[PDB]
DNA sequence: ATCGATGTATATATCTGACACGTGCCTGGAGACTAGGGAGTAATCCCCTTGGCGGTTAAAACGCGGGGGACAGCGCGTACGTGCGTTTAAGCGGTGCTAGAGCTG
DNA sequence: AGCTCTAGCACCGCTTAAACGCACGTACGCGCTGTCCCCCGCGTTTTAACCGCCAAGGGGATTACTCCCTAGTCTCCAGGCACGTGTCAGATATATACATCGAT
C-alpha cells in the first residue's frame, strides 16, 4: 500500500483551496448557527437567504484574514503549526481584543 | 428554541477555511478557540444588522441591513449593494 | 435638440445622474456646475483601470466573462488598489494563492 | 419602488468601451455597482466634510479634485485629476 | 477689530462637572479634550442618525433615529444607560411642554 | 408672553438643548430635525460626560490631585475596557499610556 | 535629508521605555526612523492637502487634526 | 564599593518613569525641522503653525508607542525579550499598514 | 539515478441556463429662465510665524566592559497528519403555506 | 390602515459526499544546552536643544462690494429600465502529453 510523506498533502490542498472560490462552511449549519445567535437579541426572527449568504462571505473573509495573520505570527515564531496564542497575539496586535 | 450547533462547524470545515488560510498544521485544541471568535464577531455583527433592523420597523434581517452592519464596523463589504 | 451631459464630457458615466445623487444625498445646499462632472469623469477613470485589471486577470485565466474571482486576483494584485480597497472584503472572491517561503518543503 | 438605480448598462458601456469583446457575470456587475457606489460616498462625504472644513456652502471642482487627491493614492490621484480636469475643459469648452 | 465668535461645550461641561464633583477644577488643555470629545461623539452620533434617516427612506431624524445610532455606536452598558436616560428626559420633555 | 425658560430645563438637561439643534441645522446632516431629537442628543452627550467624569474623578481620587489632568482622562478611557472599545482609535494629547507588564517579561526566581 | 536621524538613540529608546520594551536591537532605530517617516510622510500629505486646499501657505493645528481624522487616529486637545 | 545597578533594574525604573509621564520623549526642535523637511516633498516655502507641530508630535508619539507594545508582544510571542525588526514587521503587517 | 501514480496543460464534442440582445415605455434628465446670495475680489491689519541672538545645561554621543540573552544544536515523544471503514446529514428538488415585506392611499 | 403576494419557513425523501472514529507513524514542538555577542550600564565628552528676547512682515482674517452662478420652476422627451427572447459561454464528456511526489 501506499501512502504519502505527511506534509504534501496540506500544501495540496492549500492549493486546491486557494485556487477555488466557493462556500467553504457548510449553508445548513451556519443557518442553525445564526438563528440561535440572532435569537438571544429579539426572538422569532426571519432571515433573507441573501442575508445568511452576506453573514456566511464575512465569517469566511474574516476568518481568512485572520488564518492569514495567525499563519504569520506562527511562522514569526519558528513554528509551522499555529497555535491559539498565535489567534491571540493577532487580534491583540489588530486592536479587537 | 436551536440549541448547540457550534460544532455544525465541524472540525473539517474549520481544516478547510484554515487551508484557505495557508496553514501546514492544525493544533487540535485550536477549534474552540476559532469557534470563539466567531462567535463574538458574529455577535457583533448581528447585534448591529439587528438593530438597523428593528429601526425600520421591520422583523426580518435584511442582506442590505447586514451590509451596513459590516461596513460600519470597518469593513464593508461588496456584492449584496451600497 | 437635447444632447445629454455625459457626450458633453465625452464619457459614459452620468452627469445627470450623479447630480441628482449628489443633491438628493444632501451634501450641500449648492453643488456646482462641473462637480458631478469630475465626478463621473473619477469614477469613469476607477472603473476603467478596474475592469482593465479584470480583463487581463480574465485573459490571464483564458476567461472571457468577469468572474468575481477575476475582480478579486485584479485587486488584490495590485497594490495600488490594495490599500484603496483593504477596506472591503469581495462577495465569492477567494484568496490570492500567497504561501509563506517558511511554509515550503525543503 | 420598482425604479432600481444602478450602474450595470453603464458599466458595460465602459467594459465594452475597454474591451468590446469581453462578457460580465452579473455578480460580478452586482460587485461594480457597489464599489462605484461606495467610491461615490467616499468622494462626496470627503468633498462635503471639506467644504464645511473653510465655511463653504457649495462643493465645486476644487472641493471633489482635492478629494480624489486625498482619498487614493499618488499615481490614482495623479491621473484621476488628470481625467477630471481634462473632462471640465471639455464641459467649459462646449458650455 | 471683530473676532469671529468661537464655539465650544466649555460651560457646560463645566456645570455638569460642578454637578458631579463640586470642589474638583479642571485644566483649561482639559477642558479643550472634553470639548473636543464631545465635539466628535456629536459629529459621530449625528452622522449615524442621518444615515438611519437614509437607510429606511426618510427625510427626517426623530429621537428613535438617535436612540438607535447610540445603540449602534456606544457599546452594550452605557448604550443601555443612554438609551435608559435619553428615555428619561424625552418622556420628561414630552409631559413637559 | 411668557417667562423665558430654556429647553434645557424643560428635558431636565445641563447641556442646550438649543445649541444642539442649531448645530444640527448648520452642520447640514438632515434638513428635517424632529423636535424630541436634540432633547435626546443632549441626554446621551450629558450621560457620556458624565460617566467620563465620574470615572475621571475615581482617577484623581486614586491619584490624590484636586484638578483633573489630561493624565486622568487617558487612565479612566483606558481602565474602563467599554470606554476603551467607544475610544479605541482616539490619542489624547500628552495623556501617556497604561502601566503594564507582561507576563514572562517579569523576571523569575 | 541627514535630517531623519535628528530623531536620536536616546529618543526612541525614550518610547519604548514608555512602551514597556526591555531590550532593543541596535538595528530597530532605522527601522523605527523608517515607520515614523512613512507615518509622517501620510500625515503630512493629508494636511498640506487641506492646507492648500484653503489658498494657504501655513498648515494649522486644524488641518493636522482632520489629517489624522482621516485615516482612523482621532486626536483631542486642539479642537473640532 | 559604588553600587551598579544589575542589568535590568534601571530599565524597570525608566519603564515606570516613561510610563507615568506624560511629557514628550523626543525634542521639539529637530521633529519640527523633521516636519518642515517632509513638507517640502510636496508644496516648497511652506509656513507651519507651532499647534500643527505639537499635534503632529503627539499623533507621531501615540502611534509609535502604540507600535511598541505591538512589537513588544511580537518578541514576546516568540519566546524572546529582545525585539528584532522581525517583530516590528509582523506588528505593521498584522495592523494592515503593510 | 529511476519508475509509476498523479495532478496539470492541451485538443474536440455535447448540453444548458445565465447573459447578450431586442422591444417597449415612462420618468427623470435636458432645456429655458430668473432671482439673489454665495463666492469672489480688493483693501487693511495685526498678530503669529520665521529668524536671530546668547547661553547653558540638559542631553546626546561616545567608549567599553560584560553578561545575559539570542541563537544554533541536539534529543525527545507526543501531538497530529494521513488513510480506511463507517456513518451521519448537508444538499437536493419538491411541496406546502402563510407571515410579512412591499406597496398604495 | 388596507391589500398584495412572495419568499420565508417548514417538512419530506432521497443521495452521497462529507463527517466520523479509527489506528499509526514521524515530523515538529519543546526542553535543554553551548556559545558569544552585543546590547545594557555608566562615566566622560560636547553639542545642541532650549529658553528668553527682539524685529520683522506677511498672511490669515475681516471688511465691503459685486455678480454670476446655481437653486427653483416648468415643459418636454428619450433615455433608461421589466420583460421577453434566445443562444451560446461554461460545464462535463473524452483522448493526449507533462511535471511532481514517493518508494526503490
Amino acid at each position: 500500500p501506499h501512502r504519502y510523506r505527511p506534509g504534501t498533502v496540506a500544501l495540496r490542498e492549500i492549493r486546491r483551496y486557494q485556487k477555488s472560490t466557493e462556500l467553504l462552511i457548510r449553508k445548513l449549519p451556519f443557518q442553525r448557527l445564526v438563528r440561535e445567535i440572532a435569537q438571544d437579541f429579539k426572538t422569532d426572527l426571519r432571515f433573507q437567504s441573501s442575508a445568511v449568504m452576506a453573514l456566511q462571505e464575512a465569517s469566511e473573509a474574516y476568518l481568512v484574514a485572520l488564518f492569514e495573520d495567525t499563519n504569520l505570527a506562527a511562522i514569526h515564531a519558528k513554528r509551522v503549526t499555529i497555535m491559539p496564542k498565535d489567534i491571540q497575539l493577532a487580534r491583540r496586535i489588530r486592536g479587537e481584543r | 428554541v436551536l440549541r448547540d450547533n457550534i460544532q455544525g462547524i465541524t472540525k473539517p470545515a474549520i481544516r478547510r477555511l484554515a487551508r484557505r488560510g495557508g496553514v501546514k498544521r492544525i493544533s487540535g485544541l485550536i477549534y474552540e478557540e476559532t469557534r470563539g471568535v466567531l462567535k463574538v464577531f458574529l455577535e457583533n455583527v448581528i447585534r448591529d444588522a439587528v438593530t438597523y433592523t428593528e429601526h425600520a420597523k421591520r422583523k426580518t434581517v435584511t442582506a442590505m441591513d447586514v451590509v451596513y452592519a459590516l461596513k460600519r464596523q470597518g469593513r464593508t463589504l461588496y456584492g449584496f449593494g451600497g | 435638440k437635447a444632447k445629454t451631459r455625459s457626450s458633453r464630457a465625452g464619457l459614459q458615466f452620468p452627469v445627470g445622474r450623479v447630480h441628482r445623487l449628489l443633491r438628493k444625498g444632501n451634501y450641500a445646499e449648492r453643488v456646482g456646475a462641473g462637480a458631478p462632472v469630475y465626478l463621473a469623469a473619477v469614477l469613469e477613470y476607477l472603473t476603467a483601470e478596474i475592469l482593465e485589471l479584470a480583463g487581463n486577470a480574465a485573459r490571464d485565466n483564458k476567461k472571457t466573462r468577469i468572474i468575481p474571482r477575476h475582480l478579486q486576483l485584479a485587486v488584490r494584485n495590485d497594490e495600488e488598489l490594495n490599500k484603496l480597497l483593504g477596506r472591503v472584503t469581495i462577495a465569492q472572491g477567494g484568496v490570492l494563492p500567497n504561501i509563506q517561503s517558511v511554509l515550503l518543503p525543503k | 419602488k420598482t425604479r432600481k438605480e444602478s450602474y450595470a448598462i453603464y458599466v458595460y458601456k465602459v467594459l465594452k468601451q475597454v474591451h468590446p469583446d469581453t462578457g460580465i457575470s452579473s455578480k460580478a456587475m452586482s460587485i461594480m455597482n457597489s464599489f462605484v457606489n461606495d467610491v461615490f460616498e467616499r468622494i462626496a462625504g470627503e468633498a462635503s466634510r471639506l467644504a464645511h472644513y473653510n465655511k463653504r456652502s457649495t462643493i465645486t471642482s476644487r472641493e471633489i479634485q482635492t478629494a480624489v487627491r486625498l482619498l487614493l493614492p499618488g499615481e490614482l490621484a495623479k491621473h484621476a485629476v488628470s481625467e477630471g480636469t481634462k473632462a471640465v475643459t471639455k464641459y467649459t469648452s462646449a458650455k
